[PDB]
DNA sequence: GCCTTGACCCTCCCCTAAGGGGAGGGTTTAGATTGTGTGCAGTCTGACGCGGCG
RNA sequence: GCAG
DNA sequence: CGCCGCGTCAGACTGCACACAATCTAAACCCTCCCCTTAGGGGAGGGTCAAGGC
């Protein structure tokens, strides 16, 4: 993960029963943003017609 | 080779790998299982196993 | 919502008229139990 | 369309009507071109043709020629769809019989021939014969032959008798006998003879045969000649894309029965050897048997995987089958699902719905628009419009959403508050985010929880969810009556924040004009938030007419105070804000504005607390740091100190003055004052700690550390946590329970080492566990509740009955659990309850107890109250609204049409996953006072009471009685009867030990047959330095007295019999085994000596409280009021007589010796006094003390359970499954009535035939009320389709097909079944419609 | 489970008298299972399988 | 527009009732051409049919004398 | 616009001569053999009911 | 295998 | 008539991802029926195209 700066205190309701409130700064930086791959497959069948 | 085959795809033991990250790799080749064939079963495992 | 099947596309049909009012059926699930409990040598039946 | 649902056998001819065509060969489909084959088990000429309007050859195509038969292959010209419905026929060579009444127990097949399962079953399978009618020879019906016996009594007796094997003879002797001649005959053999279980069969199998003749049924139609064939498109034959198949499992089983019938046609028509034709037809037995019902006779069939295959009866049975899967609940369009997060800046009747999810679930919904607005010509244009996302589709979508409520629903829905409406609010992200007030009652954090949201279509649907689940209806809990959208964790800690007082806080003591001036400073920076001030505060009383009227007054407040009140609606007081706010401040807040100025004002002010408790959460700051975990400075000198004393526990061990028992105990015991002393210390230093200034002087205070701000405000954790933050943590447990002697002596703040973390996982994983495993035992056990209570709706407004409990204040002991107000909230009285000066009705008969008559009952001392009760209602199907009282989520009298049982069995096992898995001391004043009051005076002048039922309460100066005790019989009471005492004066004193016989009346001792030696062994002791005897036990005696018992009776001095007061009948002591004797014959004793002496929870407590299971010892009860005497002794099960005075005597007992009896010959009791003692069986307290005493005993034992654990669950909601507890009655009587004795009926059944019998001045039929588990009394209901929907499908099924039952659909279940309303709530008036349009 | 015998009890949860009752077990890698145990009067039997 | 129904459910003094009413004029508003009686503010026919049953021009008995009327007017259209 | 009218024209089904090729069905096989074996699962506890059984 |  | 053995009946709810099952054996004759081979013919069933008169 990465070396984030955490204050602990309630936050206007934006972090009520677990909720994380998150800067901009962490979204401008890429700092979790993680590149996921897909493979999807075309398959080309012989059908009866 | 059917014997071996089903073995090693169908077991319940025989699991598709945990690859997140490098902790969840080397943390599933070092897990232990009660369950399998010859082992328990999650429902009728009691408290005490 | 889920089995009706003449219920769903005049339930749509419905939504996209303006409206909002449905024609309830039969579940079809229903008619699925009871052929296959009449496949069990017991008959169950709907009395009018 | 249809009004009922009959069940019923299914005749050969029946079964060849239903069908399309008779299934010859096992031919599913061809190979090549995958047509279905002719005659096979796909056919299209059968089950109808595979294409829509068209011919399996192509000859027709259109649906020009519709209906019409191809005559080059007969499939007709159709739609496909029906073959989900044309079944087909099997004809089998030889017969079958029907598993379903073969083997479901009890047998049918043999409960109708009186024959037993296993000889049945060696006919069935070709062991034996049976002789299906002898004629003139010595072989009755249905004796069965061996082999070798049937050959020589060939030719014996010829040919005359008939006697065959296989299921051609059972079916024979099912259709060679005559069912009423057989039930006649049942009659007057039942007439005859008195023995119990005897009458009992026979009234099981009369019932079975007059429900053979009521029906239509033929009892041979039990063994199949004709078999069904499903419909091939709910067994379909499907091609997968990778060119595979995949199938049902029916295709195999029929396959196989067909296959193994035209190989016994193929050897009838060879003439095999009977061996072989045999062996065919056990096969063709079994193949049915594996279809119908796979695995119940023997071993499962298993193709092709080595797993069994799933047949008839697995389709539609079980957590998997068509009752649970697919009709009680199903996959629903319109809906949709995502991950929860927070939003609140929300109102409280809306929740945050992603766009691109709401432009999804409105579809239709969205093309109707885009049509209707001209935006679109066609629509596939729509279509087009909305999957390119255009930017007016989102201003249509903004249009379609704007009034239109959405369900959000979380599971598990665990009550009725799980899915709730929220009028949407179109996001941005793809989270939806809920409004936080409403979580507690979703019971959702936002961890990763996720929630499922529906569409509600209709009109009537988006006004239910306007209407009755809107979020901002639902601000009550529907189990206790507490607020459930009520502030916690953030909130709760801003408003105790703000509402607090600091000593020298900033602009301290400052006189302000109003809360807006507070306001102003403390923006400002010029006063703290609490700063102690005097603030004009203006508010509002509500008068007796109903508006308000002002009043203004200095008020001494804080600046938080004076800010809070700017939000607390008019008419509530100002000294609700005047404190410093925890959560239950917060929780009866709500609750005082919603009692005093109803729900819309609530609404406004919970979100406004809301807010404002969120943002001075934020202005605070209140953080937790490592310095917040405060250890006390004494905690390592407590320890040390703790250490030398275990040390010196464990050294004087060495010196063997101390058992490892109790040596083991004792360091038990001076770790655990350890453990407080240091939990006291660290609470100490933490809650005060806080030491500042006023003027110089220093002054101590409230503290405002973090960590305890956050335990004391009820926001998040308790003393209990921070005692492991900040103390130590503790004593644990082993994994088998028994605590480990020496404790974690270090807490979070510091290291737990390898070991002591270690111990605590040991406990830590008990608790993981625990909670997995017990959420399937808390939703089974809501299960069972729902389907015992579904049908249960308030159908009436007054039932006009006088009966009801006697509500009291339940009091354990020396302490009020549970006070009279809270018991008695919101019901309906059922008297008129007066003032203890009598003849002043201070509340009168039929009102309802809301909380302004709660208060005047609490301003007078009344302590018990006469309410109407749900198991007391008069109402046959239904209950009146009167009955059951108050609803608990509105706060007013219940609608008609409510469906009670699911709230009741929701709101009993919501709270399911919280559960788990001497002398008398008067405590504070009062007037003593006795029941069973039946008293002596002892020689020192003490009273000792002659009784066994008798209780020591106290009432108070008021009237009230404050606690209660209960006294073993002959206990010597220091204090006499109707007298004074303080905190601490022991009253009553005994020893448990032991039991003391009590001394009748004062007189000399002789023995009645207390033979020297036959009876007793004398003993010599020098301790006290008396010679004494000992009665002798069962095991240790002679032939004798064993028999006669030994028995002490009271002589003067003179040599007369002394008598007991009132009675002149010989008083004596019959004294049994085991017991001390140490007085000798011819002391002088006085009324009130001993003259000898004899020595001595949580979810499954209301799983096996709900399910009347009787308890492993049970206490024995006295049946009828009697005396007692005694029979046949030392047998291993003694015999116990009851002698009434004015009743039949006789009244025997088995009662096993091995068990002490608690109770004496001599003295009379009553119904309902136990004899023995132990854990009371509620068959044995309805049956003897009432229906009341069963119902207070049940809620009693429940709310024991559900009050450990802190849960607040209202009475009504055990009373209401009780009520569905006690719904059959046993004929005792027949009267002038239909009902046999001895049968179970339905009790409203008894109710309204007694009710028409007596009308008409007949007599009517005497009943005892029965008390079934709520298991047995889901299966018992009257509807076969509910109770074949909660489980046993198999055995409701068959039972309702012999009997030929017909299921009204009056239910909730049955109406969710066939997709009708329910009866309850909206669809109550439809059903009520329904009744009033069809009976006339 | 490791193959080899295994003595065990139900520390008397059968015919509510508390008595505890005990079993052996011979469980083997491959092949059927041979237990022996006693019953309330104190009677040893034996289960295969 | 709507936040809660309480106040209508004083008038039709049930829920069940007040859903009923209020979807039989909510239809009869939505198909059909019979405009609201109260002004309609964007709201949609089941929130003004609530806010007619909230001034109390709108009950069970007054749509069933306006059903026996209309319907009297215009199946006594005999020509 | 409304019709007719003979002349064209298209697709589709079946036909040509002498068999080829295949699908899908029947039938007999004559030394003598004559009881299923998984290296199976068996491993779930508690409540309840019923039936042999002393 | 996992999430609540 | 009371007891022990045996059988039957249950055992939370939504969600993702993954993914089934895997061994297991006859041949040589004959028959009928269907569709195919060339290079187009023959005809039923059904549209279409310029022409003309009403
Ligand atoms: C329709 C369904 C989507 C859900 C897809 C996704 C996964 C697919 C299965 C797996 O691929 C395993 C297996 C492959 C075989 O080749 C054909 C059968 C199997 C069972 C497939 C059937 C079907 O195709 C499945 C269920
Ligand atoms: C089949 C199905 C469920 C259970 Sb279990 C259980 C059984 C023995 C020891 C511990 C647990 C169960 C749950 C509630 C009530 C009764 C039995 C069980 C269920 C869910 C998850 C894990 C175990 C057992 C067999
Ligand atoms: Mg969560
Ligand atoms: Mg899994
Ligand atoms: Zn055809
Ligand atoms: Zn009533």
């Amino acid at each position: 993960g990465q070396n984030m700066r955490v204050a602990f205190m309630p936050w206007n309701g934006y972090n009520f029963e677990d909720s994380i409130l998150v800067s901009e700064r962490v979204v401008q930086e890429d700092r979790f943003t993680t590149i996921h791959i897909q493979e999807l497959a075309c398959v080309s069948r012989d059908t009866k017609l | 080779s059917a014997a071996v085959k089903e073995f090693f795809g169908s077991s319940q033991l025989s699991q598709f790998m945990d690859q997140n990250n490098p902790l969840s790799e080397i943390t599933h080749k070092r897990r232990i299982s009660a369950l399998g064939p010859g082992g328990l079963t999650r429902e009728r495992a009691g408290f005490e196993v | 919502k889920s089995d009706d099947v003449n219920g769903r596309t005049k339930m749509y049909k419905n939504i996209v008229d303006g409206n909002h009012q449905m024609e309830p059926g039969m579940p079809e699930s229903f008619n699925v139990l009871l052929k296959e409990i009449r496949s069990l040598g017991i008959n169950i039946e709907l009395e009018d | 369309e249809f009004d009922a649902i009959k069940i019923a056998l299914a005749s050969p001819d029946m079964i060849r009507s239903w069908s399309f065509g008779e299934v010859k060969k096992p031919e599913t489909i061809n190979y090549r071109t995958f047509k279905p084959e002719r005659d096979g088990l796909f056919c299209a000429r059968i089950f109808g043709p595979v294409k829509d309007y068209e011919c399996l050859c192509g000859k027709y195509k259109r649906l020009k020629h519709r209906g019409v038969i191809c005559e080059k292959c007969g499939v007709e010209v159709t739609q496909t769809k029906v073959r989900r419905e044309r079944m087909g026929h099997i004809e089998l060579a030889s017969p079958t019989a029907h598993i379903w009444f073969l083997k479901s127990l009890p047998s049918r097949i043999g409960l109708l021939l009186d024959m037993p399962l296993r000889d049945i079953e060696r006919v069935l399978y070709f062991e034996s014969y049976v002789v299906i009618e002898g004629g003139m020879t010595n072989l009755e019906r249905q004796q069965i032959l061996t082999e070798e016996q049937y050959l020589d009594a060939l030719e014996e007796f010829g040919d005359e008798f008939d006697a065959k094997m296989g299921a051609e003879a059972i079916q024979a002797l099912l259709k060679s006998m005559d069912l009423e001649q057989e039930c006649e005959q049942l009659r007057e053999e039942l007439n005859e003879t008195n023995s119990e279980t005897k009458r009992k069969k026979l009234t099981k199998r009369i019932k079975l045969l007059e429900a053979f003749v009521q029906s239509g049924n033929k009892p041979e139609w039990m063994i199949l000649t004709v078999l069904p064939v499903l419909p091939p498109d709910l067994r379909p034959l499907v091609p997968l894309d990778g060119g595979r198949f995949a199938t049902s499992d029916l295709n195999d089983l029929y396959r196989r029965v067909i296959n193994r019938n035209n190989r016994l046609k193929r050897l009838l028509d060879l003439a095999a050897p009977d061996i072989i034709v045999r062996n065919e037809k056990r096969m063709l037995q079994e193949a049915v048997d594996a279809l119908l019902d796979n695995g119940r006779r023997g071993r499962a069939i298993t193709g092709s995987n080595k797993r069994p295959l799933k047949s008839l009866a697995d389709m539609i049975k079980g957590k998997q089958g068509r009752f649970r899967q697919n009709l009680l609940g199903k996959r629903v369009d319109y809906s949709g699902r995502s991950v929860i997060t927070v939003g609140p800046y929300l109102r409280l009747h809306q929740c945050g719905l992603p766009k691109k999810m709401a432009l999804e679930l409105f579809k239709p919904f969205i093309y109707g628009k885009l049509e209707l607005r001209g935006l679109a010509t066609t629509i596939k244009a729509a279509k087009k419009m909305v999957e390119r996302e255009e930017a007016v589709v989102w201003d249509i979508l903004d249009e379609v959403i704007r009034e239109h409520p959405v369900l959000l629903n979380r599971a598990p829905t665990l009550h009725r508050l799980g899915i709730q409406a929220f009028e949407p609010v179109l996001i941005e992200g793809k989270a939806i985010q809920l409004h936080p007030l409403v979580c507690a009652a979703y019971n959702a954090d936002f961890d990763g929880d996720q929630m499922a949201v529906h569409v509600p279509l209709t009109l009537e649907a988006q006004l239910e969810a306007r209407a009755l689940m809107m979020s901002t209806n639902n601000i009550l809990s529907p189990a206790n009556g507490e607020p459930i959208i009520v502030p916690s964790q953030d909130v709760v800690l801003g408003l105790y924040y703000m509402t607090r007082d600091c000593v020298n806080a900033k602009g301290e003591g400052m006189v302000l004009t109003g809360p807006k001036e507070a306001e102003r400073l403390y923006r400002s920076g010029l006063a703290s938030l609490h700063a102690r001030v005097k603030v004009r505060i203006t508010e509002y009383e509500k008068d007796a007419n109903g508006e308000l009227v002002a009043k203004t007054s200095l008020k001494d407040t804080t600046v938080g105070r004076a800010i809070l009140w700017m939000i607390v609606p008019k008419g509530l007081p100002y000294s609700i804000v005047n404190q410093a706010l925890g959560k239950k401040a917060i929780s009866k807040m709500l609750n005082t504005c919603y009692r005093i100025l109803g729900l819309k004002p609530t609404v406004i002010f919970a979100d406004q607390i809301m807010y404002t408790g969120f943002a001075y959460a934020a202005r605070s700051g209140a953080s937790v740091g490592i310095d917040d975990m405060v250890i006390p400075e004494k905690k390592h000198e407590i320890i040390s100190e703790a250490e030398a004393e275990v040390a010196e526990i464990q050294e004087q061990f060495q010196s063997g003055l101390v058992t490892a028992g109790e040596r083991y105990n004792k360091v038990i015991d001076i770790w655990a004052a350890a453990n407080d002393r240091v939990s006291k210390a660290m609470m100490d230093n933490l809650q005060t700690e806080t030491v500042i200034n006023r003027d110089g002087q220093e002054e101590k205070q409230v503290s405002f550390n973090s960590i305890y701000m956050m335990a004391d405000s009820g926001a998040r954790g308790s003393a209990a946590q921070i005692r492991q933050l900040a103390g130590m943590r503790g004593l644990m447990a082993k994994p088998d329970g028994s605590i480990i002697e020496t404790p974690i002596t270090a807490n979070f703040r510091e290291g737990l080492n390898v070991l002591q973390y270690f111990i605590s996982t040991h406990g830590a994983r008990k608790g993981l566990a625990d909670t997995a495993l017990k959420t399937a035992n808390s939703g089974y056990l809501t299960r069972r509740l729902v389907d015992v209570a579904q049908d249960l709706v308030v159908t009436e407004d007054d039932c006009g009955t006088h009966e009801g409990i006697m509500m009291t204040p339940v009091i354990e002991g020396g302490d009020v659990k549970e006070p009279l107000r809270d018991r008695v909230l919101g019901r309906v009285t059922a008297e008129d309850v007066l003032k203890p000066g009598t003849a002043d009705i201070l509340v009168p008969r039929n009102t309802l107890l809301h909380e302004q008559w709660c208060d005047l009952l609490e301003e007078n001392s009344v302590d018990a109250v006469k309410v109407r009760s749900v198991v007391s209602c008069d109402t046959d199907f239904g209950v009146c609204a009167h009955c059951y009282g108050r609803d608990l989520a509105r706060g007013h009298i219940i609608n008609k049409g409510e469906a009670i049982g699911v709230i009741a069995a929701q709101s009993i096992g919501e709270p399911g996953t919280q559960l788990t898995m001497s002398s008398i001391q008067v405590k504070n004043k009062g007037s003593i006072k006795l029941s069973n009051v039946k008293s002596v005076v002892n020689s020192s002048g003490k009273l000792v009471i002659t009784s066994r039922n008798t209780e020591l309460k106290l009432i108070d100066e008021f009237g009230r009685t404050k606690e209660s005790y209960k006294v073993p019989y002959g206990a010597v009471l220091a204090k006499g009867d109707g007298e004074q005492v303080a905190g601490g004066e022991t009253v009553a004193n005994w020893d448990p030990h032991t039991m003391p016989v009590i001394t009748e009346v004062s007189g000399f001792v002789r023995f009645t047959d207390m033979i020297d030696g036959q009876t007793i062994t004398r003993q010599t002791d020098e301790l006290t330095g008396l010679s004494s005897l000992v009665v002798l036990d069962s095991a240790e005696r002679t032939a004798g007295g064993k028999d006669l018992r030994p028995a002490l009776k009271i002589v003067d001095a003179q040599g007369n019999d002394v008598l007991i007061p009132g009675t002149d009948m010989p008083a004596q002591y019959f004294l049994p085994g085991k017991a001390i004797v140490q007085l000798e014959d011819g002391v002088q004793i006085s009324s009130g000596d001993t003259l000898a002496r004899i020595p001595q929870g949580g979810l499954p407590r209301v799983a096996d409280l709900f399910e009347a299971r009787r308890p492993k010892e049970p206490a024995i009860l006295a049946e009828i009021s009697g005396i007692v005497s005694f029979g046949k002794e030392t047998k291993g099960k003694r015999r116990l007589v009851i002698t009434p005075v004015d009743g039949s005597d006789p009244y025997e007992e088995m009662i096993p010796k091995w068990r002490q009896l608690n109770v004496f010959e001599g003295e009379r009791v009553e119904r309902g006094d136990v004899i023995s003692d132990g854990p009371e069986a509620p068959h044995d307290i309805l049956r003897l003390r009432g229906v009341h005493a069963v119902t207070r005993y049940i809620v009693n034992e429940v709310q024991d359970v559900y009050r450990l654990q802190g849960v607040k669950i209202n009475d009504k909601h055990i009373e209401v499954i009780v009520r569905q507890m006690l719904r059959k009655a046993t004929i005792v009587n027949a009267g002038s009535s239909d009902f046999l004795e001895g049968e179970q009926v339905e009790y409203s059944r008894v109710k309204i035939a007694n009710r028409e019998l007596e009308a008409n001045g007949k007599v009517g039929a005497t009943y005892s009320r029965d008390l079934l588990g709520i298991t047995k009394a889901s299966l018992a209901t009257e509807s076969f389709i509910s109770a074949a929907s909660f489980q046993e499908t198999t055995r409701v099924l068959t039972e309702a097909a012999v009997a030929g039952k017909r299921d009204e659909l009056r239910g909730l279940k049955e109406n969710v079944i066939v997709g009708r309303l329910i009866p309850a709530g909206t669809g109550y008036a439809y059903h009520q419609d329904r009744m009033r349009r069809r009976a006339a | 489970r490791s193959p080899g015998v295994f003595f065990d009890s139900d520390k008397g949860k059968t015919h509510s008298s508390g008595k505890v009752l005990y079993n052996a077990r011979i469980i083997p890698y491959r092949g059927s299972w041979l237990d022996f145990e006693f019953d309330p009067k104190d009677n040893l039997f034996v289960r295969i399988d | 527009a709507r936040v809660t129904v309480q106040d209508a459910v004083e008038k039709i003094g049930n829920r069940f009732d007040l859903v009923l009413v209020a979807a039989r004029r909510a239809r009869q508003m939505q198909v059909g051409g019979k405009d609201p009686l109260v002004p309609e503010e964007n709201d949609k026919t089941t929130v003004i049919a609530l806010r007619e049953i909230e001034e109390g021009l709108i009950n069970n008995q007054i749509l069933d004398v306006r059903e026996r009327q209309e319907q009297q007017e215009q199946e006594a259209a005999e020509l």
